[PDB]
């Protein structure tokens, strides 16, 4: 006979002792652990609500990965490269290069809590949490390895995160934020439960639907199986977070999530905001990104913050807003600067794609629709020199996206700037600027692009010279616009 | 400046040296960009914390190699792999459990030998629990993803061993309920003479925080020490006392860490590519081994008594 | 020689580094903005283009200098239309 | 000091033993326990996902009701019935008609399952559902308290499940099949997996965005405080189906959740569909019923099924298809038949109105609307006469709920009929006929009020008889048009 | 030949009764629409298994009554005071087991007194739950929602008594853990002489699935005998053993017990308005006594 | 020889209790449908109302009665054009 895992479960989180050979402090030292003081008695209350055992997770993620590599091998010849719309192609070549590498960084996330966790139940966790992102880090280079041979721009899923190009440094800057910067219970707070369970998990579930319906069924297949895991390690904020909202730390519990959501939205938008309102065919859109948001993400927050027992951050009225108007702005950067992308966006004004901008945000055509009407000009008119750039965007010293605002009827733009330490900071909202000041020895001395470009470290001072220094190595990886313009046509 | 250049067969880091890699190289190789600038390891400022604790404790390890990324797993195992190869490992012991349990094998057990395993066995859930904190650490630290890799697969394993003794920590418990089983752990942890050698070597082995000393502390001090003088004689023990369960589950937890054993010399092949390393690393063996040599010689003081 | 400023030109989407002269007066400045935005994202119009510290109710004299100005490199400045 | 619970909850729930007096079939019988054959010992590793404890409990529900009664008191001077839109009204008189009797009813579903589930953790967790079903039915009848001096509509918030009245006979035959009517495992499954998690969880949270829409807070606040109960007991289904999955019985568990997800959509389309498209102000809807239903329900029913283990059920394609059709045809037999409702329906198709249904449902307008066309025509003609009925609509045997099809140019109307011991049923469906023969023992000697009509049981065999039989006690109680027809001026 | 009427001040039930309706009369009062029809209880076939099962144990009952849904607990207990009340306790208990533990009363209890509390006081759990369990069957079938409403919360507190003891079973656990607590005790409530008494006592009760004889074999004869032959003698030997906690937290618990018995109280004095009810419900405290009986002197025997 | 049917009426949204006479014709019983339906719910229509059995291909004569029909009480009809 067997015995049932809950007769010996506690016995597997029976682990923690009082140190005598070396200090408490000395074995979890604040910097790595994040303890914020409370002591190791306390930490055993730390409780994970989703158990699991070794001999379980081999035996299951073992049948996972038969499933998801005879997927890819049985559908090798579907030519899903030459078959796709090019606003998929690009979207895989994006989530790819944003993705696959941070997945793997992820391990190391999960790695600080397994060692520096003062809770049991985390360290163990944290163990699998290992394990299930070198899976996903694996996976999704394996995956987009069959088309290196088809297209340079997927070399990316690879080459990104050894890059100083734009979106790169965005993620980077991001994930090493949250995920390997900092210590063990920030990591919990702000990568387990603000980006994964918050962020993550309803986007993964989307984009395998999408996938779905592109025709894509290899990438549905390995995107659902990726999302099967998430559970099993993104459950290890929310106990975190109840430790210190019991043990007198509510307040920089609460901070911590505010930090977190604020900056995964800031780079969730830039890079998925303009994949769902213009890259996806017009015929698949169900939802607009405000929708997905709106409905999706910030009433789940809302809910799950208010059953920990903490608030709505303080934001969320500039969240609400942000909705509305961030990411057609960044998508029009990312457009308009479309060279500086490894992958190619799709520009997504054609009058009707106009027409259904206008019905999920009214008032775009008058805003946004004002820059198009001159782009869309140039276009037909082929003055491919007004539509690439001759300078730089100004950018975030936080996000590393640049400052942006509403276009046209309605033009508002604020940049949020500091003065510390003698040097002169830019950011591209009132809470960027309050997360730098929240940490400012994380932040004070990064250098975003432009700061590198103003400090000489980036020649010869061009476009050439730029997109050399961002990592790119022919004139095919660059971006472009996905349609070859086509669109222009129906214009 | 910008030319016309085809697609790459493989990533282009290796796309000189490759047209198809194996499937170890494509998900395995040359993924710490951590590692690629030395001012800053990560995204941030370069005198954040955790860029602090990364130049100093992986970027100047005195363990030094220009070429950290080119280590190779000897088994070059990935995720996949892994879990094909321990799932039969786990299908084996799992098996051996079920079946010793219906025949009542620890009832026949000789007289005493339950009060040997509380005191000898049952708490080596904390020295495992150790191998995998540290095990983990090795993994954030190490300047190379393959190196990292091979210490995930470690970290794993390390819970793996928890978990069996958890589990017969509690099923033995059922046949001897009076001996202390799964209440008396924590105590003997922190206060038997016997383990007091264990815990010293592993709370200081726990503070090494040079990537390059945590890797030699951890797999070529404390894990053959704990194979030569724990398992082993762990081993003869339990053969001695009628016991063939714990034998059998001890080969099995041997042949991942002899596993361990061999990626940690292939490794240190690697870094004696340096000659330099000889002398860094026979320099941390020579300051380990003391404390590991009197860990062994209390526990096994310990285990032999009566 | 080389001032940089971050430039917001009015009804376009973003603000954008423009590397101007210390010796280019304000006019100078609001064209080399405008190089960079109208014609490209933003309609062409008429009108005096001025130039102001950025969000600020005061605007710069057309004919004064970046370096007469008092303005800093790296500072963030509007560039909009009289009135 | 005091100990985490993580240290003593599984002595909580170490509450299986051996039976030696009576048998183990006797302690837990199949009829009441739908243990289906599967032993006690198996039982012992049903885990339920959201662990509480009784002072966590008190002290947090304390609190809830602090707030919940002290919003009510707060704003009892705001007139709410008095300056509410018409339809918010009537959403309201039907909510609590359907729901508040109902949720005490869900008392006894959980109590079910304390007693009779050979799970410990089921066992506790329905405890705790019995409180919560008892908290709500409780809230749901001393809110509505407050209108009856208003209107005598609202004295249906109780007397509903007391009637006879068509939607409350739909309501109880839904509710006693899957509430009080089964075995507890049954009901973990079709109340707790299938309604409350599948349906219900989502129904409250829009509900309550719609109330604060509306400016009524204090209903706001009472639905969205009883929402975050939900949880609590509705995990209860999860890790049952599990536990069935893992014992062999994949196939009983799915028959289960595919029986019980189509029976609430059939009462979920005539209660709800009607109020999201027709009785909420045009300016405030953001989605349509048929979003709502394939995003929020649908959507979140195959992610949680395929979690399981469990397939689509069998008749997907179809409900996909329902959520097209359904709620239009049982929104305009509601109307014509208001008469006989408790709330006043709001016919809701003025131009704007039929623009916007046009837009969410491509050939509204050449279906629905060639009906709506004869009905207004005669609104304008004043022939009153020609929008009141004089026959009763033929009722599925399943449902309790009219035989509806799609009208106008594309007509299209389908009769499932079953002859079963000498007797003829007719059901609105293809599912609702399959969901009888599942279980004929359940449901064959059921008449639905028809089957009443012509049996003589109903006298006199006039509308006023009908009116009558099922409990209307004055002419104000009767279902009228929201806006006393103020509609058709804008219709020219 | 419908007549016009004015709204009605409460619901149309009540609305007749001299009295303005209470908050409890409002949200408690008439509530199971299952006794309206006879021959078929839920809105179902007449004959479905869930109808044969409540014309069988409840309206067949031969415990009788014309109007069950008249009585009115004398607490007028709603959900809302409930949880006011027990909270008040639970955090009396609270502060007691904090306190308690904080001044380290576990090693100061007379020496052995761990193997007395492991042997006769942890197994209680089952005991315990098997009140809720026969609670919840009693609000199930019980012909009032009144009557189901005092059952309901009867059932929270065996639940409240069940999480007390598993608590304390763990805790004590942490001052002596060679007792065998948190480990013995299935063992102990199935094959221990002291506990069989009531092991068969609750299994026979669980399978009286009439809802008069439920009600009265569990509330006027199982649960008066675990107050008199239970709690109160392990409270008598936690004094003489210097265990003070037992005997405070058992003080709250049987302020419970003493609600039910209240509660119980007036059904009994509801039923007998029909004096056809004395005999039955006499004949079923009769039937169950000596069952009962038996059950509390294994247990003091155990005890002592 | 009051008889009840259930009849769907073409372009009607649901099917109703009618109840007919043994001896109506099928033209008596389509007028009697219709009342409950034309200019109710249904626009009015030149051309003949015929009854058939729900959904099915034949239609029954017009001066057939219910009693000769085959039909039994309870039964679907549709009144079509
Ligand atoms: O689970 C995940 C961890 C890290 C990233 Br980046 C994405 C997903
Ligand atoms: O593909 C993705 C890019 C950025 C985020 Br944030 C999430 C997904
Ligand atoms: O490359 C760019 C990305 C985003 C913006 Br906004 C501008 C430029
Ligand atoms: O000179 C430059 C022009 C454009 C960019 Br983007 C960067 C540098
Ligand atoms: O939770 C609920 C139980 C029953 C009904 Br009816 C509604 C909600
Ligand atoms: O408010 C509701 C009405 C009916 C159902 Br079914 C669910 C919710
Ligand atoms: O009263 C009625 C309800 C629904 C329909 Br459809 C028809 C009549
Ligand atoms: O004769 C009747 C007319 C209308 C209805 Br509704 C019921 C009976
Ligand atoms: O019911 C309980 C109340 C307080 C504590 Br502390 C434990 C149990
Ligand atoms: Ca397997
Ligand atoms: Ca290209
Ligand atoms: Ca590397
Ligand atoms: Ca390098
Ligand atoms: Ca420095
Ligand atoms: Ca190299
Ligand atoms: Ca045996
Ligand atoms: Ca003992
Ligand atoms: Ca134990
Ligand atoms: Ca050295
Ligand atoms: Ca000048
Ligand atoms: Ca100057
Ligand atoms: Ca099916
Ligand atoms: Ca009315
Ligand atoms: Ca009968
Ligand atoms: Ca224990
Ligand atoms: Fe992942
Ligand atoms: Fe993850
Ligand atoms: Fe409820
Ligand atoms: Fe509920």
């Amino acid at each position: 006979a067997m015995h049932p895992r809950k007769d010996w479960y506690e016995l597997t989180r029976a682990t923690n002792w009082t140190p005598s050979y070396v200090t408490e402090e000395q074995l979890f030292p604040e910097r790595m652990s994040g303890h914020m003081g409370i002591p190791l008695e306390k930490w055993e209350s730390y409780d994970e609500p989703y158990k699991t055992s070794y001999p379980e997770y081999v035996s299951i993620q073992r049948e996972k990965d038969a499933g998801a590599y005879s997927v890819k091998a049985a559908l090798e010849r579907a030519k899903i490269y030459e078959n796709s719309d090019p606003g998929w192609i690009s979207t895989l070549k994006s989530h790819y290069g944003a993705i696959a590498v941070g997945e793997y960084a992820a391990v190391t996330g999960e790695g600080r809590m397994a060692r520096f966790s003062k809770a049991p139940g985390n360290r163990n966790m944290a163990t699998f949490g290992m394990m299930d992102e070198l899976r996903h880090g694996q996976l999704q280079l394996f995956f987009p390895h069959e088309y290196c041979k088809k297209d340079r721009q997927f070399d990316w899923a690879w080459r990104a995160y050894h890059s100083n190009e734009w979106a790169a440094i965005a993620a980077k800057h991001f994930f090493d934020d949250i995920i390997t910067g900092r210590d063990a219970i920030s990591v919990a707070i702000m990568l387990t439960f603000s980006f994964e369970t918050g962020f993550t998990n309803m986007q993964f579930l989307g984009l395998a639907a999408d996938a779905a319906e592109a025709g894509d069924y290899t990438f549905a297949n390995l995107i659902s199986s990726i999302q099967t895991d998430e559970s099993r390690h993104a459950q290890q904020g929310g106990p975190a977070l109840q430790l210190l909202i019991e043990n007198g730390k509510r307040e920089e519990a609460q901070k911590k999530v505010d930090m977190a959501i604020w900056r995964a939205w800031r780079l969730f938008a830039v890079l998925t905001g303009p994949v769902m309102d213009y890259y996806t065919p017009l015929e698949d859109r169900s939802q607009s990104f405000k929708e997905f948001m709106y409905e999706w993400i910030i009433g789940q927050f809302e809910r799950s913050l208010i059953d920990l027992g903490l608030d709505k951050p303080w934001y969320w009225d500039l969240f609400l807003k942000d909705i509305d108007e961030l990411h057609h702005s960044y998508h029009m950067g990312v457009w308009y600067w479309r060279t500086t992308a490894w992958w190619n966006p799709a520009a997504g004004v054609t009058p009707e794609e106009r027409d259904w901008l206008e019905e999920k945000y009214p008032g775009w055509n008058k805003r946004w629709g004002r820059c198009w009407d001159v782009i869309t000009e140039n276009v037909l008119n082929d003055r491919m020199d007004l539509v690439s750039p001759e300078t730089l965007p100004s950018v975030c010293n936080m996000s590393q996206i640049p400052l942006v605002g509403v276009p046209g009827d309605d033009w508002n733009i604020e940049v949020f700037s500091l003065e510390h330490n003698g040097r002169l900071y830019h950011f591209g909202s009132e809470v960027d600027r309050w997360v730098f000041q929240q940490d400012p020895v994380q932040y004070q001395n990064h250098m975003n692009i432009v700061d590198r470009f103003l400090a000489g470290q980036i020649q010869p001072m061009t476009l050439e010279g730029a997109l050399k220094y961002m990592g790119f190595q022919s004139i095919e990886e660059m971006g472009k616009d996905a349609h070859d313009f086509a669109w222009a046509d129906k214009c | 400046s910008f030319e016309s250049k085809k697609p790459m067969r493989t990533w282009s880091h290796l796309a000189e040296m490759r047209k198809k890699p194996s499937e170890y190289d494509i998900v395995s190789r040359k993924l710490h960009y951590s590692t690629n600038n030395p001012d800053s390891p990560w995204e941030l400022s370069p005198d954040s914390p955790m860029n602090l604790w990364y130049k100093q404790y992986r970027n100047a390890s005195p363990l030094k190699h220009d070429n950290w990324d080119a280590f190779t797993d000897p088994d070059q195992l990935v995720y996949r792999t892994y879990n094909l190869m321990q799932d039969g490992q786990e299908s084996y012991v799992q098996s051996l459990f079920d079946q010793f349990n219906e025949r009542e094998h620890d009832q026949m057990v000789r007289e005493g030998w339950e009060h040997t395993m509380a005191r000898c066995y049952s708490p080596l859930r904390y020295l495992f629990h150790c191998l995998q904190m540290s095990s983990a650490y090795v993994q954030q630290m190490a300047p190379a993803s393959t190196i990292s890799n091979c210490c995930i697969l470690q970290t794993a394993d390390s819970l793996r061993w928890l978990t069996h003794t958890a589990y017969r920590t509690h099923e033995l418990s059922l046949t001897y309920p009076d001996a202390g089983l799964g209440e008396h752990e924590r105590e003997l942890w922190e206060k038997e003479p016997g383990w007091q050698g264990l815990r010293e070597l592993m709370e200081k082995q726990l503070t090494a925080f040079d990537w390059g000393e945590a890797f030699v502390s951890l797999n070529l001090v404390v894990k053959p020490m704990i194979v030569e003088s724990i398992f082993k004689p762990l081993q003869q023990q339990a053969w001695e006392n009628n016991d063939t369960l714990l034998p059998l589950l001890i080969d099995s937890q041997l042949k991942d860490a002899e596993r361990h054993s061999r990626w940690s010399k292939a490794l240190v092949k690697h870094a004696l590519e340096n000659p330099d390393n000889h002398a860094v690393i026979e320099g941390w063996i020579e300051k380990w081994r003391p404390l590991a040599d009197r860990a062994a010689e209390a526990y096994l003081s310990m285990l032999s008594s009566d | 020689s080389a001032f940089p400023v971050h430039a917001a030109f009015e009804k376009d989407f973003l603000v954008q580094l423009v590397v101007v002269d210390l010796n280019d007066s304000m006019d100078q400045v609001a064209e080399k903005v405008a190089y960079h935005c109208v014609n490209r994202r933003v309609a062409p119009r008429e009108g005096v283009m001025r130039v102001r510290k950025h969000r600020s109710t005061e605007l710069f004299p057309r004919d004064m200098t970046i370096a007469e100005s008092g303005l800093n490199p790296t500072e963030v400045i509007d560039v909009v239309f009289e009135e």
